[PDB]
């Protein structure tokens, strides 16, 4: 049950981040209000995980599934804007994040 | 296919004007409209004030009776469309 | 150009969360008004740096540089499981090969 | 700790201007709440709030001659007990 509040906390920020791509610099009403609602709900559900589960575990799970979801919700909604050297660079950034939190 | 649209003067008064518009649907609906009103002759600057983007009406007060004014309603950016400007004599 | 205000927004978020720890439940006025400003600026700096950088790209760089700057500021002048700075340099390595 | 030193500056039969030492630069709270009511208890009390940066507050609409009990509460009670005083218009 508490290992699910994080799954709702990541996804809520996932939606709020991709809706921010639609907010048009927070100048468009409905996408501007959407990111605020989703970020507020993710905070409140994360505020329920910071009791049972610790910090790095609940955060590395976020950063892992988040980077794997908001990046997949980047081609399905427009495709591509720009690409540069390696996607493996993202893989080793995550590997770099994982060896200071867990380790 | 631009916004806003249909800028009309609802209520009138020697010292105040009540205007409105039919902006558009939800996919356009912006966060703030800025509205400019001034004299038609053009011997002065132009007053400006903003209003949230969920309201389609605006009340202007402190006007002089008998003078013709020009009222214009803008958008946050010029991408939504050319602004609409009208005239009215109090 | 997408990196200056991305890193500048990482500083704003880091200062925001570290200052949230200083103030209580948004009760201490001066620090609470500060936290409000930097998360408002971060929301406006991240939104403006997202139209250029792909969504998933700016995700890792922020999370990496953030905890890099968080752990750097932690040992900096506050307190002090540290395997080594090998993890910081590993974040640095990947941020480089996604960079320009 | 905060608030501290609650006293009445000006006094009119129907009003009381109170003040306090909120604190020091950075330890300001966001708001204080003020409770003024009859010293007896035949009816409930009246209450209002004031922003944290302000160090004064006026209390209007009082009856002449009655003794009142004025209490100022911090946002919480984790930084000191609320200071309460008495005054007769
Ligand atoms: C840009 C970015 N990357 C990773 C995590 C976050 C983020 N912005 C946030 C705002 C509130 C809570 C978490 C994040």
């Amino acid at each position: 049950n508490p290992y699910i509040y994080l799954g709702g906390a990541i996804l809520a920020e996932v939606i709020g981040t991709t809706l921010m791509k639609f907010s048009n610099g927070f100048t468009r009403l409905i996408p501007s209000m959407g990111t605020i609602i989703c970020y507020c709900a993710s905070f409140w559900l994360l505020a329920q995980t910071l009791a049972y589960i610790p910090t790095g575990i609940a955060y590395a799970i976020w950063s892992g599934v988040g980077i794997v979801l908001i990046s997949l919700l980047s081609w399905g909604f427009f495709g591509q804007r720009l690409d540069l050297p390696a996607i493996i660079g993202m893989m080793l950034i995550c590997a770099g994040v994982l060896i200071i939190n867990l380790l | 296919s631009s916004v806003p649209t249909k800028l009309e003067v609802v209520a009138a008064t020697p010292t105040s004007l009540l205007i409105s518009w039919d902006a558009g649907h939800w996919w356009e609906w912006v966060t703030y409209y800025r509205i400019t009103y001034g004299e038609t002759g053009g011997n002065s600057p132009v007053q400006e004030f903003t209003v949230p983007g969920y309201s389609s009406t605006a009340t202007i007060s402190g006007l002089k009776p008998g003078v013709d004014y020009t009222i214009t309603v803008y958008a946050p950016t010029s991408d939504y469309g050319s602004p609409i400007s009208i005239n009215y004599r109090t």
